[PDB]
C-alpha cells in the first residue's frame, strides 16, 4: 500500500463586517488557500496595500474575480485589516 | 494553552500539531506553513524532524505516495534520459552527507520595517539537519549534460488547484547543479524525510535560501537558455546590489534572483527581559552563512559600545550552525545583549536594519534587552 499523510482541519476565518465584500472574500478568497493568509498580514496597511493584493490574485495567480467584488474585497480588507 | 504571540504587530498564532510534528506555530493551513518556536533553536545545534520548519505556497501537495512507485525523471539536454527509482538512488550511486542549514527567504519578514506583505515570519523559518542523499552531480553526468546547456529545472509532486496558477518550479545553473555539493537528499537526521519535509526526496541546495531546496522532487530538466518560469523570473528577487536592499518604500531598478545567505547570529539561551545573576554570564547560541566558515563572533552586553570574542564550538561542517559561548560580566541593572558575526571572506551583520519590498534576507545585529541582578 502507498503511504499517507493526514492534515489537520482547517479552521481559518475571515472577520465578519457588515461591509459586502465580507460576503465576497468568503466566496473569492478561500478557493486557491486558507484565509489565514489574510488575517496574518501585518496589521492596518490600508487601501493601497490591500488594493494590490486584490490585483496579484487576479492579474498574477488568476483568481477569477470580477471588477465590482475586487473593489468590495479590497475595501472591506483595508477597512477590516 | 493553544497560542503563541510572536514579537510584532498581529503576532499571535495558534500552535498547531500534524502527524510526525511536536506543535509548532501555525502560520497557514493550506498548504502548510509550520514555524518553529525559538524555545528550540537552544536545544541542540541539529534541529530535529519533528521540530523542523515546513513551508509550501501551492495547496495541491501530495497526501498519498507509494515509496515503490516513485520516480525520479532527468530529461532535456542529456545524452540518455533516466527515470529513478528510490531503490536505484540508494543502491547505483555513491551516498553523501552534510550537515546543512535550510533558511527560508523570507525568515524573520515579521520584523522589517516598515511591515510588507508576504509571509509574516518570526526567525523560526530555519533548520540545520545532516542531510543524506545522491550528489545531484553523479545523477547528471550518468545521464550525460551536452555541451550548450546552461541552467536545470527542478519540479515536484505538489501542484496548484487551479492550473492557471504557475507550477512551483525552480531553476540553478548548470555549474551549480554539478558541483558535488547540491544534493538529491532522501534522508534527513538519519531518517527518511518527514511528509511536509519533502518525502520521499528533495533538492538541498547548501548555501542557499530555502526556495531552491524543491520537495517531493520528481523531474528535472537540463536546458540550454535560461529558465523563465514565474518562480525565478518575477518572485524570488532581490536588489542587484551588496546591500541587497533599497530605501524603505522604494522599488529596486534592478533585480536578479535570490542566491546564497548572509552572515547571520542568535543568542539562543536568553530572550527579552530574562533574568540573569549579575556577575558572570554564560551566553551561547549560533551563528551560520552561505558556507564561507564562521571567523568569529563577538559579543556585547552594552548594546555594541564594547565587544568580548565568543569562543566557537566545534564545527559539524561549513554549512553547519556554527555554535558560539561566552562568559561576560555583567553589572546589575539592564544591559542590551548583542551578537554579530564574521565569515571567512569578511561578510557580517550590519548594525542597522536594512529595507526591501520582499522583507527578504534580514541579518541585522540582534539585540536583547536582559535584568541582571
Ligand atoms: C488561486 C487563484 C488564488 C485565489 C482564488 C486567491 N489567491 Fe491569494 N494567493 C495565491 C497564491 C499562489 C499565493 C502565494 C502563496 C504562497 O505561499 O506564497 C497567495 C497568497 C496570498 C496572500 C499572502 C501575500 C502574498 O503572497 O501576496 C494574501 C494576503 C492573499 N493571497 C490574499 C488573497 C485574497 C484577498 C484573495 C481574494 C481576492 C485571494 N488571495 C485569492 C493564489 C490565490
Ligand atoms: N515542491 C515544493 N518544494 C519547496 C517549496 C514548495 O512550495 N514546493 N517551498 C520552498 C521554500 S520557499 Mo522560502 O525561500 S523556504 C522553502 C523550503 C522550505 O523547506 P521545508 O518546508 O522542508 O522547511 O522548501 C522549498 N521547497
Amino acid at each position: 500500500a502507498p503511504l499517507t499523510y493526514e492534515l489537520p482541519d482547517e479552521t481559518a476565518q475571515l472577520k465578519p463586517a457588515p461591509q459586502p465584500g465580507f460576503e465576497a472574500a468568503q466566496n473569492n478568497c478561500a478557493a486557491c488557500h486558507s484565509v489565514d493568509y489574510i488575517n496574518t498580514q501585518p496589521p492596518g496597511k490600508g487601501q493601497a496595500f490591500w488594493d494590490a493584493e486584490v490585483q496579484k490574485m487576479i492579474k498574477v495567480y488568476h483568481a477569477p474575480v470580477d471588477e465590482a467584488d475586487a473593489k468590495a474585497i479590497a475595501d472591506y480588507l483595508a477597512k477590516t485589516y | 494553552a493553544d497560542t503563541v504571540t510572536l514579537p510584532f504587530a498581529n503576532g499571535e498564532r495558534p500552535l498547531v500539531m500534524y502527524p510526525g510534528k511536536r506543535p509548532l506555530i501555525g502560520l497557514t493551513a493550506r498548504p502548510p506553513q509550520l514555524e518553529t518556536p525559538f524555545s528550540v533553536f537552544d536545544e541542540g545545534l541539529i534541529t530535529p524532524n519533528d521540530a523542523f520548519f515546513v513551508r509550501y505556497h501551492l495547496a495541491g501537495i501530495p497526501l498519498e505516495i507509494d515509496p515503490d512507485a516513485f520516480r525520479l525523471e532527468i530529461k532535456g539536454k542529456v545524452g540518455t534520459p533516466l527515470s529513478l527509482s528510490l531503490q536505484d538512488l540508494k543502491n547505483d550511486f555513491p551516498a553523501s552527507e552534510v550537515v546543512a542549514v535550510n533558511q527560508c527567504s523570507g525568515n524573520s519578514r515579521g520584523f522589517v520595517e516598515p511591515r510588507v506583505g508576504g509571509g509574516q515570519l518570526a526567525n523560526g523559518a530555519m533548520g540545520n539537519a545532516r542531510w543524506r542523499g545522491v550528489p545531484l552531480k553523479a545523477v547528471l553526468e550518468k545521464a550525460g549534460v551536452q555541451a550548450g546547456a546552461k541552467q536545470v529545472t527542478f519540479g515536484g509532486l505538489d501542484g496548484p488547484v487551479i492550473p492557471e496558477t504557475p507550477d512551483f518550479v525552480k531553476a540553478l545553473s548548470i555549474d551549480h547543479a554539478t558541483d558535488g555539493e547540491v544534493m538529491l537528499a532522501y534522508s534527513m537526521n538519519g531518517a527518511d524525510l518527514p511528509w511536509l519535509n519533502g518525502y520521499p526526496l528533495r533538492l538541498v541546495v547548501p548555501g542557499y535560501y530555502g526556495t531552491y531546496w524543491v520537495k517531493h522532487l520528481n523531474e528535472i530538466t537540463v536546458i540550454d537558455k535560461e529558465f523563465d518560469g514565474f518562480w525565478m523570473k518575477t518572485a524570488y528577487r532581490i536588489p542587484d546590489n551588496a546591500c541587497a536592499c533599497t530605501e524603505p518604500g522604494k522599488a529596486p531598478t534592478a533585480t536578479i534572483p535570490i542566491n546564497r545567505f548572509d552572515v547571520r547570529s542568535f543568542i539562543t539561551n536568553v530572550e527579552n527581559g530574562a533574568s540573569v545573576k549579575a556577575g558572570e554570564v554564560p551566553l551561547r547560541g549560533i551563528a551560520f552563512d552561505g558556507g564561507y566558515g564562521i571567523t568569529q563572533v563577538s559579543v556585547s552586553a552594552d548594546a555594541g559600545k564594547s565587544w568580548t570574542n565568543a569562543t566557537l564550538d566545534p564545527g559539524l561542517g561549513k554549512y553547519s550552525f556554527r555554535g558560539w559561548k561566552a562568559v561576560l560580566p555583567l553589572t546589575k541593572g539592564d544591559h542590551v545583549l548583542m551578537c554579530r558575526a564574521t565569515n571567512a571572506r569578511g561578510e557580517t551583520q550590519p548594525m542597522q536594519a536594512t529595507w526591501n519590498p520582499a522583507g527578504y534576507m534580514r541579518n541585522v545585529v540582534e539585540a536583547t534587552r536582559v535584568i541582571a541582578a
